[PDB]
């Protein structure tokens, strides 16, 4: 088949900048390069087909350029509408090819996370299993550090996060950490803490209860 | 309108078949080269399989050769794929596409549909178990939503009227094989002795719907 590689992985820009998306075939496919615009819940939409036509409707600020093995959208000036994961495809060669994608992400002014831990509840308590859930809300960038502490002492692979889709009101992120112990392990210690250290914080906020 | 709707999608367990359709309107179905597009839960799109208006030339993926089959109705307007010896790696939402060849060589998918959910599992349909995630200026509630399958589970707040600062997170498979969310929202403080807070699951595939009142 051919590969197709797309770079970079993720491009985090602000609204009215121009964004230079990449797609490098293994071989040829001459002009038979499509581009797709991909946001979460809903379906793929053509952009580009033979390299360089736009489909129909699509704003001018979207150019595509290349010929061969190397391959660029260009998105001049960009729109709040225009942050979205984008695929190129060749269909020049079975098997029809996508390349990865590009994650193309707002950038924002630095938002520091409100932090918030809840305990297991007592109705899952009875079942055996205790989760601990920490809550950190609407921060920028995507980039942050939670680690659990239990009676002080720093945790190793019993926790699992969870992101949001960048709101499309405030463009920040939401994530939440899952610490899970068996009831059993959980009424050995006594405090349960959740550590954040985020570029918005000027040092580590900790939130944490007594059990 | 032009329209492209899928179905047929469900659970069935590895070596079972299953068979989708696509039903187009609003546009000359007959005209067009028709494809199966299939997506992976957190992935990127993958080709299945290619039929040509008048059924006389189809293409097919390297994993799917000899176990799925193309096929269409133009009179009807419709797009099949019979899906045999279904596997865990054939998961994943499906797409019809229409493209806009036509006598040329410009190849570029510009009608989608929204896609119908394939699940090829062992494992058994198990509703969740729903948890409050109690408040301790601003305050945040949550549900917890632990251990079903498949996915999805959808969850909203006061039967929908309350949207505004909620957050309801992309599932997790655990160890288990056993998906969890947490939907979360935070609220003015000033407002937890006087506002309620519900949470609405529903998780279709086991027929489950729980409320969950959630309080301090
Ligand atoms: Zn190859
Ligand atoms: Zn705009
Ligand atoms: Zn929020």
């Amino acid at each position: 088949e051919i590969v197709l590689t797309q770079s970079p992985a993720t491009l985090s820009l602000s609204p009215g900048e121009r964004a230079t998306l990449s797609c490098r075939a293994s071989q040829s496919v001459s002009s038979y390069l499509a581009w797709y615009q991909q946001k979460p819940g809903q379906a793929p939409r053509l952009l580009i087909y033979d390299a360089s036509n736009r489909a129909t409707g699509i704003p001018a600020r979207f150019s595509g350029s290349g010929s061969g093995t190397d391959f660029t959208l260009t998105i001049s000036s960009l729109e709040p509408e225009d942050f979205a994961v984008y695929y190129c495809q060749q269909r020049s060669n079975w098997p029809i090819t996508f390349g990865q994608g590009t994650r193309l992400e707002i950038k924002r002014t630095v938002a520091a996370p409100s932090v918030f831990i809840f305990p297991p509840s007592d109705e899952q308590l009875k079942s055996g299993t205790a989760s601990v859930v920490c809550l950190l809300n609407n921060f920028y960038p995507r980039e942050a550090k939670v680690q659990w502490k239990v009676d002080n002492a720093l945790q190793s692979g019993n926790s699992q996060e969870s992101v949001t889709e960048q709101d499309s009101k405030d463009s920040t992120y939401s994530l939440s950490s899952t610490l899970t112990l068996s009831k059993a392990d959980y009424e050995k210690h006594k405090v349960y803490a959740c550590e954040v250290t985020h570029q918005g914080l000027s040092s580590p906020v900790t939130k944490s209860f007594n059990r | 309108e032009v329209q492209l709707v899928e179905s047929g999608g469900g659970l069935v367990q590895p070596g079972r078949s299953l068979r989708l359709s696509c039903a187009a309107s609003g546009f000359t179905f007959n005209d067009y080269a028709m494809h199966w597009v299939r997506q992976a839960p957190g992935k990127g799109l993958e080709w299945v399989s290619t039929i040509s208006w008048n059924s006389g030339s189809i293409g097919y993926a390297d994993s799917v050769k000899g176990r799925f089959t193309i096929s269409r109705d133009n009179a009807k307007k419709s797009l099949y794929l019979q899906m045999n010896s279904l596997r865990a790696e054939d998961t994943a939402l499906y797409y019809c596409a229409k493209d806009i060849q036509y006598g040329n060589y410009y190849y570029g998918m510009d009608v989608w549909g929204q896609g119908t959910t394939v699940t090829v599992s062992s494992a058994s349909t198990k509703g969740p178990s729903v948890f409050p995630l109690a408040p301790g200026g601003t305050a945040a509630l949550g549900c917890l939503v632990k251990d079903y399958f498949p996915e999805p589970v959808t969850v909203s707040w006061n039967s929908g009227a309350l949207t505004s600062g909620v957050h309801t997170f992309p599932a997790v498979l655990q160890s288990s094989g056993l998906y969890s969310l947490s939907s979360v929202v935070t609220v003015p403080s000033s407002s937890l002795g006087t506002q309620t807070y519900i949470c609405n699951v529903n998780h279709k595939p086991s027929n489950t719907k729980v409320d969950k009142k959630v309080e301090p």
